[PDB]
C-alpha cells in the first residue's frame, strides 16, 4: 500500500539494494540535547538539576546557616514565537528555584535549627527551543551548532622526533579534565622524566610523587624490579631476568660447568639452567661494582647510614657494608634495552628532599613573586586537585581515563587520586620502554560532541558558582534574623552568562533561511571551533584531513571551501550520538552465515575490532552472501574476507554521505571536488514562484522536506472539512478522537512572511474538500517544496554546444521563453524603519506637511503621513514624512539678497523622511507603528489597533464556534442510543442540548460532563480576549530617547537576467550572458526550441560526467511523460493508460519497487496519469543509481533515441548543426547571487570622520579600495598622473576634490593635487611624541 | 562622537589622558601635603607607568584594558601594522569615481572596448553630464542639471552618450598579480547591470564568467586619460612582460 | 596505496574508492590555499628589494657583460641560443666561427634577424651585456637592460 | 589620602580603635574619587547617589514582582514625577570604545563606519559659486548708485 | 610573570649581543614589598 499524499504521484525507483532500516528525524541533535538541559530528572545528573546539585547547599563560615536547594520550575513565557518575533524580543520562559534558609546555635551545630525559612526566587530567564529546534533571541532566529572537542581522559602523545635531529622520540602523557587543570608529563633528551602543572615551567616529576608523601624507597620499589645477595659472595639466580650477560661473569653454578665467558647468553643456556634448577651461583666481587642500591642500609653497628637508597654500590661500600653486617643487599635490576632506569635519573637532578622542599617548590612555580609560606603551599597542592570544587574528571572523563589504563571500573570518583597518577606515570614508561602504542589525537574515539544542551548548562553553572560566591561572601557578615533567601539574589549576574551565550556567542549563529535544505543542514552541523576548542590560525593540516574514522558518522564531501575547510563539518544521514557524546552509526548484525535484520550501534573505537561486510554486497533469497569472498573493511584497511568470518554488515549504501550530498543524483560519476562544490550551491538556492519538483531525483526530497519543518503535517487522520488559502480544518476520525474532544483540528498557514535572507515565507494547501487524511500527510507545502517533495530549481530542456560565444567560460544562454514563463521569478520582502526621536531643539514629528515637497511625492501619503497599503512605489519615493528642527543657520550675503528680492521666510525643520532607496521598486504589503507608553497614538496606529483587535476577536469567536459545532455534532451522535429520541430531538433549540431529558444511565452522566466542558470553554474564551484586548491596547518598550517607530514592509519580485548566477546539482555554475529570443535558439525536427545551451568544454576538465547522465535520463522521463499527455489529450479510455503506466513502472533489473496499478481505482489511475503528463519522476539513489543499460531502455520505451543525441537546426538560418547534439532536462537552480545586488557605482558622497576618505560599502555608497597591488600595477605603467589623482584628490585631500569638482562642472579637466590627510594625520601623531618631525623648505 | 540616541563612542586616547592628567594632578596636590615618602614614590612609579602605557601600551609589563576587556591603542599602535596609517590608509585607500559589477562575456566587441551599463555609467559621469548640460543651454543652473539626471529625462541620455563617447575607463580585477590587471577599455553603453568584457583579454586577468566581478575607475584629468589611451590601453599590452610571448592568444 | 581505483567515471565508484578520492580532494584544496598565500609574501619582499630601480640612462658605456650559452643538462638541450639571446645587446663583436670577420659588430639589439643570422651560421656562444655589470650610479642603462618585451 | 587626613584629626580622647574612625575617612575619600574620575563624561555626585539608588530599587522590585520595574511603576516606588526618572534613564551610558572590532570579516572598527556630517557637499559648493555669479551678472544691469546701495546694504 | 614576559621578549629580539648578554616591574608588587 501507498501513502495517500505519495499515491498522488509515485517516483519511480531504481536501486536494486533492499532497504532494512528508515532513515531517522533529520534534527534530533537539537531536541534532544535541549529536552536533556530543562527536564525534571529524578536522580539529578541533566540539566539544571545537575547544576544545582553541583552548587547548593551552601555553607557559610563556621556553618551558623545553610541555604539550600529543593527544587526549581521555569513559567510560562509571556509572549509566544510568533509576538516574539514581531516585537523584536527573545522568546523564554522565567525560572523560580525554591530556596530554603536554615539559622543554626551554638552547641547545635546539626541538631536542632533555629529557624527554617522557604521562599521561591526568581534567577534568570532562559531561552526555549522551538518545535524545530531554533531560538529566537531578539526576534531573530538563531542555530547553536555543536561542536566537536577533545574528550576528557589521559593521551599518550609523542613528537616523532621532529624536534630533534637524533632521530629519538620524546613521548609525554596530558590529563585532560571536563574543568580544572593539566597535569602534563614528558620525557627528556637526557631520559630525565619532567611534569608541567598547566604548562608551566617544567619540573621534574618525581618531585610530584614526594608531593604526595613518598618516600625515595617507596618509588624505587614502586618503579623499579630488585635482585639479592647472599653470603661466600652467592647469588640467587632468576633464568628469565639475564636475557642478555656474560658481560662481566657468565655462570658459576654447582662448580662444574654451565656456560663459558665471552659468549652471550642465549635461550638454550636458559633452558639448561631452568632445567637444572639453577638457584645459587658464585659471581665476582667486582660484578657488584656497578650496581645500584635499592633501600638505606645503615652501619647497623655504629647507626650510620652507609649509603643511602638510589645509590651506586662500589667495592669499598661492599666492604662497609659487609663489616656492618649486610650479608643481604638488594640491587636495582634494570637491563638498558627494556627496563631503562629513568625516574632514578630524575633523582639524581631532584632539587627537593621532603615534602615541604616539594611543597615550597610547588608554590614557587604556581604563583610567583611570593614568599613561600608552609602552611599556604600544602593547602595549594591539596586544592590544586583532590577537591570537588576545582577539578572535575568527568563521567566521561573518568570512562576513558579508566579504558586507557585497562582496568575494569567504568565508574569512579571525578577527582585524582595517588593510584592514578602511579598508574599513569608506569603506563608512560611502558610506551617508553618498548610496549604499548601512542594515542591518535583524530580519531573520532577521542572527540566528543557537546551540544546547545550541554553548553547552556555550563553557562548557567558559571552564572551559579558566581552567584554562590557572592551569597557565601554576605552570609559571611551579620547574619541577623528576618532575611528572607530573596534579598541575597539578584538575577543579572546568572542571566549574564545564558544570555551573552544565546546572542553573542561564536556557535550561536543567523538561521540560513535560503530553502529547507539550508536550514536541515545548519541545524545538524558540527564545528571544530568555539569556546574550547582550536582556532583557524593554528589548526592543521591533519586535523582538516579525512580518517578512516569517518565512515558513517562525518561526511567526506561536505566541508566548507576556504579559511576554515575540515574544521565544519556534517553529520551523516544515519549517524548518532553516544550516551557519552561520540559519534556511533548502525551495522546490521551478521550472524554465523545469515545477515540478520537487527542494527547494532557502534562506536569508532569498537567499530576496530569487527569486519564489517559492503552494503552493496549481494545476499542469496534466504539472508546470505552469495560470493564466496566478500570485500568488507577490517580494523584499518579493507579486503576480501571468507563469507563466514564477518559479523556486521553496513546499513546502507547512503550511510556515508549527508543529507545535502545525498541528493545528488548519479554522485559515482562527479569527481570528489565537483560534489563538494556543488552541495555547497545547491544549499544556496532561492525558491521560485512556483515548486518544480525534480524529474530525477534521489529518493531523499520527501524525508528533507517533512522533517525541515516547512510544511503542514497533519497529526491525526480525518477528512478535510474545510480548505482556504489561509486554514485548514480536518474533522479526525472517531477512531483517534479521545473521550472528550470535538475532534477538530486547524492548520493556521504562514503567509508572505519575510526571512532571514528578506525572502518570501509562504504556505498554500495541496489538499481539497472531502480529501481523506492519515497523520504523516502533508497539508500545506511550504517554500521549496511540491506536494511533499524538496524542489528547489526549475527542470530545464538543455542542450550542450557552443553557440557564438555567449557560453565562453562559464556563462549560460537563456531563452527569452524561461522569462515570459516566470520560471526564476522570486519575491524578496524587505524592511525599512523610520525612528523619531526627542532631540535637543525639540522632538521629530511624523508629518504629511513636509518643508518644500511639491504635493507630487505626498499623493502616495495618508493623513497621518505613512503611505497606504498596497501603494506601488519605486525608488526616492516617500515612504513616511518626518520633519526636524533645526538651528539659526545664518545665510550668506547674496542668498540673503535672494531672499529679500523674493521675499521668502527660512525653513526651519529639516525633512529627514523615510524614502525607497534607489533602484528598488515594490508593493507596500505591511505597516506597523510602535509608540511610546506616554504619546497620543496618530490615527494610522489608532486604525491598526482596530483592525487588529477585530482579528483577534474574530479568531476567537470562530474557534469558539467551530469548536462548539463539533462538540454538538459529537452530543448529537451520542444521542441515538440510551433514551433516543430521533424525530423530536431536533425541535427544541440547540441551547438546550445541556437539558435533554435521558434516562438515569451514564449517558447522561457523559452529556453532563460534556456540557460543562462547553461552560469552561465559554469561560476561558471570555477570559482569553479579555486578555487579548488588553495585550493589544498597552504601550511599548523602546529604546531610550524613541518616541515612535513605523516599519513598512516592500514585496519586491526579481525576474532573471544576464549577470544572474545559475548552477546545477553537479558543481556546474555559470552566469547568464544573454536572453535571445525564442525563434533564434536551435529546435529540433518538430520545432521545439531550447530552453538553454551550455558549454560541452566544460565537461572534459571538470571531470563531472552525471550531469550527462542526469541529462540522458531527464529525457528519458519527459518522454515517458509526453507519451502519456499525448495518450490524455486524444481521450483514450483507461485501459490503455493502465497497461503502458504499469509498463513504465516495471523496467530495470531486479529493482526493489514493486507497483500493482490493478489495485487502483479508475479515479487513481486518472489521477495518476494526471500528475505524470509533465513528465515521470524518477529515484536514482546515490551509490545504487541507474545503470546506462536502463538509461537506454527507458530511452527505448519512449520513441526517443538511445544514443541521447538528436539532430538540431538554427533558428537564425534553419541550416542543421552537423555531428548531433545532445539535449535533455537539467535541473537548474537560481542562486543567491543576484547582480542587482551587487552592482554599486559612486561618483561622490559622504566621507569617514577622522580620516577623511570614502566610506565603505554599497549600503554607505562607499568607493572602492584601491591597494598596494594596484599602486604596484600603476607604477609598472609609467602612470604617474594616474596614481597621484587616485592618491589625494579622489581620496583625501579635502580641499583638492571640491576644486577637481568644480573644474569638471566648468569644462576644465585640470587638478590641483596638494597633501593628502593621512598624511598630516601622521606628522600629528608622530609629533605628539616626543619626536620631532617637520617639512624642510 | 554622538552616535544615535543618547550614546556616544570615544577613542582610546581619551582614556589613557584622562589617566595620565589624574595621576599628574593627584601628584601635584600631593606634593603639597608633605606625604610619606612612601606614597610619593609609588604616585611617580604610578605616573611613569601610565605615561608608557600612553606612549605604548603592552610593551613594559601588562597591556592596560578597557570596560570591554581588550588593550586599549596607544600612539604607537596608531602607527604600526598593516592597520596604520603607514600601511591601511596612505598606501592604499577607498576611492570617488569608481565602481564594481559581475562580468559577462560580449562576444561582439572590439578588442578596445568594453560594455559599460547605462546605471553606471550614469552614476559615474555625473559631474561631467552637468557641465555639459549647463553648456549646452538645457539647465540653467546646477540644480537644474541635479533634477533633470534625477528625472532621467531623454536629453540626459544623449548628453551622457556625448560624454562617454572617447573616455576610458579602467577596469581591475581584485588579485592583481602583474599590471595586466588593470587595462583601459573604451566604453559601449548597454542595458542591464553586468560588464561586457572582452574573450580575449579573460587570460590577462584570470577571469571566467562564473560569478567574478569586476571593479571600474574613470580617470578624471587630461593627463591621466592620455596615458590611460597610450599606457593602458588594451590593444598596447598584447605581449607578456614576464616573456615575449602574446597573451592574446584565443583560449 | 597499493590497489588502484580501477574504476573510471563512465562506470561508478563505490563507497571506497569515493572515500579516498575525498582523501585526495580535500588535501588538494588545502595546498591551493596555501600556494596562493605563500606566493603573495615572496612578491611583496621582491617588490620591497628592488622597487626604486629605473632606467636613468641611454648608454654606460661600458664594455663587459654575460656569456650566453645554451644550456645543457648532461644530455639534450633545454633552452637554445636564441631564447637566451634574443633582445639583447651584445657587448663584443661576433666574430664568425671560421674567425674570418664580425658577424654582429657591437651594440646591436639582437631582434629576429640577428638571431636567425646567428643560427644559420651556428655560433654557439655569444657576449651580452646585463644589468648586474652596469656602470651607471643609482640605476641601470637601456643598453645594459635590452628591450622592453612588452613593446 | 584619607588615612593621612584622618591622622591628622585622631585624637585618643574618644578611645575609638583608630580600626574605626578611619575606615570612615578611607570609605568617603575612595567613594568621592569613584564619583570624580571613574567616568569620562563627569557626573555629579547627587547624580551618581540617584542613579544607585535607582539601581538598588529596580534590583529589589525585579527579585519581588518578578518581571521588571517600568518606569511608572519606578517613580511610584521611589517617588519621582516620572520625568527625573526617564532623565537619568537616558543618561548616556558609557561611551563605546571606537575600535569595538565590528567588521568581523576584515577586522574593520567601530571608528571606520561613522561619517563626517559637518563636510558641504561639493554640489553646495558649486551651487554657492554658481548663485555668487549669477548675481554679479545681475546686478550689473542696474544704475551703478543702486548696485553700490545693494552692495553696501 | 611580568619577568617571564620580559624574557620571552629579550629571547625574540634575535630571532642580539645585548640581548645574548640580557624585579617584577608590576607597581603593585614593588608597593607591597
Ligand atoms: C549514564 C551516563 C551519563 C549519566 C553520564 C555519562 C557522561 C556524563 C556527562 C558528560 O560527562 C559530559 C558532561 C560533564 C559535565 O559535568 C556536565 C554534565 C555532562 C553532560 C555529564 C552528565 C552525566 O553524568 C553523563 C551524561
Ligand atoms: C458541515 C460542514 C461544517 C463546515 C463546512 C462548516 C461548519 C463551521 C464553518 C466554519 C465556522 O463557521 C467558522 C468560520 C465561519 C466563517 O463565516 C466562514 C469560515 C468558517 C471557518 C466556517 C467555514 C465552514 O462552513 C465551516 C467549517
Ligand atoms: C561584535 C560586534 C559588536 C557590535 C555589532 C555590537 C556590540 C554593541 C552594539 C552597540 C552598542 O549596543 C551601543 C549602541 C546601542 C544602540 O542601540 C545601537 C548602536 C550601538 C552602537 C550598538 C550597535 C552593535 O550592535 C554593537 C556595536
Ligand atoms: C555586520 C556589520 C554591521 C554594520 C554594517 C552595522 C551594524 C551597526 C551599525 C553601526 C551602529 O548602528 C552604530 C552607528 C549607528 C549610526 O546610525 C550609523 C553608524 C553606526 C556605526 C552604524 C554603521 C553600520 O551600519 C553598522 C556598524
Ligand atoms: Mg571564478
Ligand atoms: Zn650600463
Amino acid at each position: 500500500v501507498y501513502s495517500y499524499t505519495e499515491k498522488k504521484r509515485i517516483r519511480k525507483d531504481f536501486g536494486k539494494r533492499p532497504q532494512v532500516l528508515d532513515v531517522p528525524y533529520l534534527l534530533s541533535i537539537q531536541l534532544d540535547s535541549f529536552q536533556k538541559f530543562i527536564e525534571q530528572d529524578p536522580e539529578g545528573q541533566y540539566g539544571l538539576e545537575a547544576a544545582f546539585r553541583s552548587v547548593f547547599p551552601i555553607q557559610s563560615y563556621s556553618g551558623n546557616s545553610e541555604l539550600q536547594y529543593v527544587s526549581y520550575r521555569l513559567g510560562e513565557p509571556v509572549f509566544d514565537v510568533q509576538e516574539c518575533q514581531i516585537r523584536g524580543v527573545t522568546y523564554s520562559a522565567p525560572l523560580r528555584v525554591k530556596l530554603r534558609l536554615v539559622i543554626y546555635e551554638r552547641e547545635a551545630p546539626e541538631g536542632t535549627v533555629k529557624d527554617i525559612k522557604e521562599q521561591e526566587v526568581y534567577m534568570g530567564e532562559i531561552p526555549l527551543m522551538t518545535d524545530n529546534g531554533t531560538f529566537v533571541i531578539n526576534g531573530t532566529e538563531r542555530v547553536i551548532v555543536s561542536q566537536l572537542h577533545r574528550s576528557p581522559g589521559v593521551f599518550f602523545d609523542s613528537d616523532k622526533g621532529k624536534t630533534h635531529s637524533s632521530g629519538k622520540v620524546l613521548y609525554n602523557a596530558r590529563i585532560i579534565p571536563y574543568r580544572g587543570s593539566w597535569l602534563d608529563f614528558e620525557f627528556d633528551p637526557k631520559d630525565n622524566l619532567f611534569v608541567r602543572i598547566d604548562r608551566r615551567r617544567k619540573l621534574p616529576a618525581t618531585i610530584i610523587l614526594r608531593a604526595l608523601n613518598y618516600t625515595t624507597e617507596q618509588i624505587l620499589d614502586l618503579f623499579f624490579e630488585k635482585v639479592i645477595f647472599e653470603i661466600k659472595l652467592q647469588m640467587e639466580l632468576v633464568p628469565e631476568r639475564l636475557r642478555g650477560e656474560t658481560a662481566s661473569f657468565d655462570i658459576e653454578a654447582n662448580g662444574k660447568v654451565y656456560v663459558e665467558k665471552g659468549r652471550r647468553i642465549t635461550a638454550r643456556h636458559i633452558r639448561q639452567l631452568e632445567k637444572d634448577d639453577v638457584k645459587l651461583i658464585e659471581v665476582p666481587v667486582e660484578y657488584i661494582a656497578g650496581k645500584v642500591v635499592a633501600k638505606d642500609y645503615i652501619d647497623e653497628s655504629t647507626g650510620e647510614l652507609i649509603c643511602a637508597a638510589n645509590m651506586e654500590l662500589s667495592l669499598d661500600l661492599l666492604a662497609k657494608l659487609s663489616q656492618s653486617g649486610h650479608k643481604r643487599i638488594e640491587t636495582l635490576f634494570t637491563n638498558d634495552l627494556d627496563h631503562g632506569p629513568y625516574i632514578s635519573e630524575t633523582l639524581r637532578v631532584d632539587p627537593t628532599n621532603d615534602r615541604l622542599s616539594a611543597l615550597v617548590e610547588i608554590y614557587r612555580m604556581m604563583r610567583p613573586g611570593e614568599p613561600p609560606t608552609r602552611e599556604a603551599a600544602e593547602s595549594l597542592f591539596e586544592n590544586l586537585f583532590f577537591s570537588e570544587d576545582r577539578y572535575d574528571l568527568s563521567a566521561v572523563g573518568r570512562m576513558k581515563f579508566n579504558r586507557s589504563l585497562l582496568r575494569e571500573e567504568i565508574e569512579g570518583s571525578g577527582i585524582l587520586s595517588k593510584d592514578d597518577i602511579i598508574d599513569v606515570m608506569k603506563k608512560l614508561i611502558d610506551i617508553r620502554n618498548g610496549k604499548g602504542e601512542v594515542d591518535d589525537i583524530d580519531h573520532l574515539g577521542n572527540r566528543r560532541i557537546r551540544s546547545v544542551g550541554e553548553m547552556a548548562e555550563n553557562q548557567f553553572r558559571v552564572g551559579l558558582v558566581r552567584v554562590e560566591r557572592a551569597v557565601k561572601e554576605r552570609l559571611s557578615l551579620g547574619d541577623l534574623d528576618t532575611l528572607m533567601p530573596q534579598d541575597m539574589i539578584n538575577a543579572k549576574p546568572i542571566s549574564a552568562a545564558v544570555k551573552e551565550f544565546f546572542g553573542s556567542s561564536q556557535l550561536s549563529q543567523f538561521m540560513d533561511q535560503n530553502n529547507p535544505l539550508s536550514e536541515i543542514t545548519h541545524k545538524r552541523r558540527i564545528s571544530a571551533l568555539g569556546p574550547g576548542g582550536l582556532t583557524r590560525e593554528r589548526a592543521g593540516f591533519e586535523v582538516r584531513d579525512v580518517h578512516p574514522t569517518h565512515y558513517g558518522r562525518v561526511c567526506p564531501i561536505e566541508t566548507p571551501e576556504g579559511p576554515n575547510i575540515g574544521l565544519i563539518n556534517s553529520l551523516s544521514v544515519y549517524a548518532q550520538t553516544n550516551e557519552y557524546g561520540f559519534l556511533e552509526t548502525p551495522y546490521r548484525k551478521v550472524t554465523d552465515g545469515v545477515v540478520t535484520d537487527e542494527i547494532h550501534y557502534l562506536s569508532a573505537i569498537e567499530e576496530g575490532n569487527y569486519v564489517i561486510a559492503q552494503a552493496n554486497s549481494n545476499l542469496d533469497e534466504e539472508g546470505h552472501f552469495v560470493e564466496d569472498l566478500v570485500t568488507c573493511r577490517s580494523k584499518g584497511e579493507s579486503s576480501l574476507f571468507s563469507r563466514d568470518q564477518v559479523d556486521y554488515m553496513d546499513v546502507s549504501t547512503q550511510q556515508v554521505v549527508s543529507v545535502g550530498a545525498s541528493l545528488i543524483p548519479f554522485l559515482e560519476h562527479d569527481d570528489a571536488n565537483r560534489a563538494l562544490m556543488g552541495a555547497n550551491m545547491q544549499r544556496q538556492a532561492v525558491p521560485t514562484l512556483r515548486a518544480d519538483k525534480p524529474l530525477v531525483g534521489t529518493g531523499m526530497e520527501r524525508a528533507v522536506a517533512v522533517d525541515s519543518g516547512v510544511t503542514a503535517v497533519a497529526k491525526r487522520g480525518g477528512v478535510v472539512q474545510y480548505v482556504d488559502a489561509s486554514r485548514i480544518v480536518i474533522k479526525v476520525n472517531e477512531d483517534e478522537m479521545y473521550p472528550g474532544e470535538a475532534g477538530i483540528d486547524i492548520y493556521n498557514l504562514t503567509k508572505y512572511t519575510r526571512s532571514n535572507q528578506n525572502t518570501c515565507i509562504n504556505q498554500m494547501p495541496c489538499v481539497s474538500l472531502g480529501e481523506p487524511v492519515e497523520r504523516g500527510d502533508v497539508l500545506a507545502d511550504g517554500p521549496s517544496t511540491d506536494l511533499g517533495e524538496l524542489a528547489l530549481g526549475q527542470n530545464m530542456r538543455v542542450a550542450f554546444m557552443p553557440w557564438n560565444g555567449y557560453n565562453f567560460e562559464d556563462s549560460i544562454l537563456v531563452s527569452e521563453r524561461v522569462v515570459q514563463e516566470d520560471r526564476f521569478t522570486t519575491i524578496h520582502i524587505q524592511e525599512l524603519a523610520c525612528v523619531s526621536r526627542d532631540t535637543k531643539l525639540g522632538p521629530e514629528e511624523i508629518t504629511a506637511d513636509i518643508p518644500n515637497v511639491g504635493e507630487a511625492a505626498l499623493s502616495k501619503l495618508d493623513e497621518s503621513g505613512i503611505v497606504y497599503i498596497g501603494a506601488e512605489v519605486t525608488g526616492g519615493d516617500i515612504l513616511v514624512g518626518k520633519v526636524t528642527p533645526k538651528g539659526e543657520t545664518q545665510l550668506t550675503p547674496e542668498e540673503k539678497l535672494l531672499r529679500a528680492i523674493f521675499g521668502e521666510k527660512a525653513s526651519d525643520v529639516k525633512d529627514s523622511s523615510l524614502r525607497v532607496p534607489n533602484g528598488v521598486s515594490g508593493t507596500v504589503i505591511d505597516v506597523q507603528v510602535f509608540t511610546r507608553d506616554g504619546v497620543e497614538k496618530d490615527k494610522r496606529a489608532l486604525e491598526i489597533e482596530e483592525m487588529q483587535l477585530k482579528q483577534a476577536k474574530k479568531d476567537l469567536s470562530e474557534e469558539l464556534q467551530i469548536l462548539e459545532a463539533g462538540l454538538f455534532s459529537r452530543i448529537r451522535a451520542v444521542l441515538v442510543a440510551g433514551g433516543v429520541e430521533a424525530e423530536k430531538l431536533d425541535k427544541l433549540p440547540r441551547d438546550r442540548w445541556l437539558e435533554l431529558g435521558l434516562t438515569d444511565e451514564e449517558k447522561q452522566n457523559q452529556l453532563e460532563q460534556l456540557a460543562e466542558q462547553y461552560d469552561e470553554l465559554k469561560h476561558e474564551f471570555e477570559k482569553k480576549l479579555e486578555a487579548k484586548r488588553r495585550k493589544i491596547t498597552q504601550g511599548d518598550d523602546l529604546a531610550p530617547g524613541v518616541l515612535k517607530i513605523v516599519k513598512v514592509y516592500l514585496a519586491v519580485k526579481r525576474r532573471i537576467q544576464p549577470g544572474d548566477k545559475m548552477a546545477g546539482r553537479h558543481g556546474n555554475k555559470g552566469v547568464i550572458s544573454k536572453i535571445n529570443p525564442i525563434e533564434d535558439m536551435p529546435y529540433d525536427e518538430n520545432g521545439t526550441p531550447v530552453d538553454i545551451v551550455l558549454n560541452p568544454l566544460g565537461v572534459p576538465s571538470r571531470m563531472n560526467i552525471g550531469q550527462i547522465l542526469e541529462t540522458h535520463l531527464g529525457m528519458a522521463a519527459k518522454g515517458i511523460g509526453d507519451k502519456i499527455n499525448a495518450m490524455l489529450k486524444q481521450q483514450q479510455e483507461v485501459a490503455k493508460l493502465r497497461e503502458f503506466i504499469q509498463r513504465a513502472y516495471d523496467l530495470g533489473a531486479d529493482v526493489r519497487q514493486k507497483v500493482d496499478l490493478s489495485t487502483f481505482s479508475d479515479e487513481e489511475v486518472m489521477r495518476l496519469a494526471e500528475n505524470l503528463r509533465k513528465g515521470m519522476p524518477i529515484a536514482t539513489p546515490v551509490f545504487d543509481g541507474a545503470k546506462e543499460a536502463e538509461i537506454k531502455e527507458l530511452l527505448k520505451l519512449g520513441d526517443l533515441p538511445t544514443s541521447g543525441q538528436i539532430r538540431l537546426y538554427d533558428g537564425r538560418t534553419g541550416e542543421q548543426f552537423e555531428r548531433p547534439v545532445t539535449v535533455g532536462y537539467m535541473y537548474m537552480l537560481k542562486l543567491n547571487h543576484l547582480v542587482d545586488d551587487k552592482m554599486h557605482a559612486r561618483s561622490t558622497g559622504s566621507y569617514s570622520l577622522v580620516t577623511q576618505q570614502p566610506l565603505g560599502g554599497k549600503a554607505q555608497f562607499g568607493g572602492q579600495r584601491f591597494g598596494e597591488m594596484e599602486v604596484w600595477a600603476l607604477e609598472a605603467y609609467g602612470a604617474a598622473y594616474t596614481l597621484q589623482e587616485m592618491l589625494t584628490v579622489k581620496s583625501d585631500d579635502v580641499n583638492g576634490r571640491t576644486k577637481m569638482y568644480k573644474n569638471i562642472v566648468d569644462g576644465n579637466h585640470q587638478m590641483e593635487p596638494g597633501m593628502p590627510e593621512s598624511f598630516n594625520v601622521l606628522l600629528k601623531e608622530i609629533r605628539s611624541l616626543g619626536i620631532n618631525i617637520e617639512l624642510e623648505d | 562622537v554622538p552616535l544615535d540616541g543618547g550614546r556616544f563612542a570615544t577613542s582610546d586616547l581619551n582614556d589613557l589622558y584622562r589617566r595620565v592628567i589624574n595621576r599628574n594632578n593627584r601628584l601635584k596636590r600631593l606634593l603639597d601635603l608633605a606625604a610619606p615618602d612612601i606614597i610619593v614614590r609609588n604616585e611617580k612609579r604610578m605616573l611613569q607607568e601610565a605615561v608608557d602605557a600612553l606612549l605604548d601600551n603592552g610593551r613594559r609589563g601588562r597591556a592596560i584594558t578597557g570596560s570591554n576587556k581588550r588593550p586599549l591603542k596607544s600612539l604607537a599602535d596608531m602607527i604600526k601594522g598593516k592597520q596604520g596609517r603607514f600601511r591601511q590608509n596612505l598606501l592604499g585607500k577607498r576611492v570617488d569615481y569608481s565602481g564594481r559589477s559581475v562580468i559577462t562575456v560580449g562576444p561582439y566587441l572590439r578588442l578596445h572596448q568594453c560594455g559599460l551599463p547605462k546605471k553606471m555609467a550614469l552614476e559615474l559621469f555625473k559631474p561631467f553630464i552637468y557641465g555639459k548640460l549647463e553648456l549646452r543651454g538645457l539647465a540653467t543652473t546646477i540644480k537644474a542639471a541635479k533634477k533633470m539626471v534625477e528625472r532621467e529625462e531623454a536629453v540626459v541620455w544623449d548628453i551622457l552618450d556625448e560624454v562617454i563617447r572617447e573616455h576610458p575607463v579602467l577596469l581591475n580585477r581584485a588579485p592583481t598579480l602583474h599590471r595586466l590587471g588593470i587595462q583601459a577599455f573604451e566604453p559601449v553603453l548597454i542595458e542591464g547591470k553586468a560588464i561586457q568584457l572582452h574573450p580575449l583579454v579573460c587570460a590577462a586577468y584570470n577571469a571566467d564568467f562564473d560569478g567574478d566581478q569586476m571593479a571600474v575607475h574613470v580617470p578624471l584629468t587630461l593627463e591621466a586619460q592620455l596615458e590611460a589611451r597610450a599606457l593602458m590601453m588594451s590593444t598596447n599590452n598584447i605581449l607578456s612582460p614576464a616573456n615575449g610571448e602574446p597573451i592574446i592568444v584565443p583560449s | 596505496i597499493e590497489t588502484p581505483i580501477t574504476a573510471n567515471f563512465r562506470e561508478g565508484l563505490n563507497v571506497l574508492q569515493y572515500f579516498i578520492s575525498t582523501h585526495g580532494a580535500r588535501k588538494g584544496l588545502a595546498d591551493t590555499a596555501l600556494k596562493t598565500a605563500n606566493s603573495g609574501y615572496l612578491t611583496r619582499r621582491l617588490v620591497d628589494v628592488a622597487q626604486d630601480l629605473v632606467v636613468t640612462e641611454d648608454d654606460c658605456g661600458t664594455h663587459e657583460g654575460i656569456m650566453m650559452t645554451p644550456v645543457i643538462e648532461g644530455g639534450d638541450v633545454k633552452e637554445p641560443l636564441r631564447d637566451r639571446v634574443l633582445g639583447r645587446v651584445t657587448a663584443e663583436d661576433v666574430l664568425k666561427p671560421g674567425t674570418a670577420d664580425i658577424l654582429v659588430p657591437r651594440n646591436t639589439l639582437l631582434h629576429e634577424q640577428w638571431c636567425d643570422l646567428l643560427e644559420e651560421n651556428s655560433v654557439d656562444a655569444v657576449k651580452v651585456r646585463s644589468v648586474v655589470s652596469c656602470d651607471t650610479d643609482f640605476g641601470v642603462c637601456a643598453h645594459c637592460y635590452g628591450r622592453d618585451l612588452a613593446r | 589620602i584619607g588615612l593621612m587626613k584622618a591622622v591628622d584629626k585622631f585624637e585618643y580622647r574618644r578611645g575609638y580603635k583608630f580600626s574605626t574612625y578611619a575606615t570612615w575617612w578611607i570609605r568617603q575619600a575612595i567613594t568621592r574619587s569613584i564619583a570624580d574620575q571613574a567616568r569620562t563624561i563627569r557626573i555629579p555626585v547627587h547624580m551618581i547617589e540617584t542613579i544607585n539608588k535607582l539601581n538598588r530599587i529596580s534590583r529589589q522590585m525585579l527579585q519581588e514582582m518578578g518581571r521588571e520595574p517600568t518606569p511608572e511603576e519606578l517613580a511610584e516606588r521611589m517617588l519621582m514625577p516620572e520625568d527625573k526618572i526617564r532623565k537619568v534613564l537616558k543618561i548616556a551610558k558609557e561611551p563605546i570604545s571606537m575600535e569595538t572590532p565590528i567588521g568581523d570579516d576584515e577586522d574593520s572598527h567601530l571608528g571606520d563606519f561613522i561619517e563626517d556630517t559637518t563636510l558641504e557637499l561639493p554640489l553646495d559648493s558649486a551651487t554657492t559659486e554658481s548663485l555668487r555669479a549669477a548675481t554679479h551678472d545681475v546686478l550689473a544691469g542696474l544704475t551703478a548708485r543702486e548696485a553700490k546701495v545693494l552692495r553696501m546694504r | 610573570d611580568a619577568d617571564d614576559l620580559m624574557l620571552a621578549e629579550n629571547t625574540a629580539d634575535e630571532d642580539a649581543a645585548e640581548a645574548a648578554a640580557q624585579r617584577t616591574t608590576d607597581p603593585v608588587r614593588m608597593y607591597m614589598r
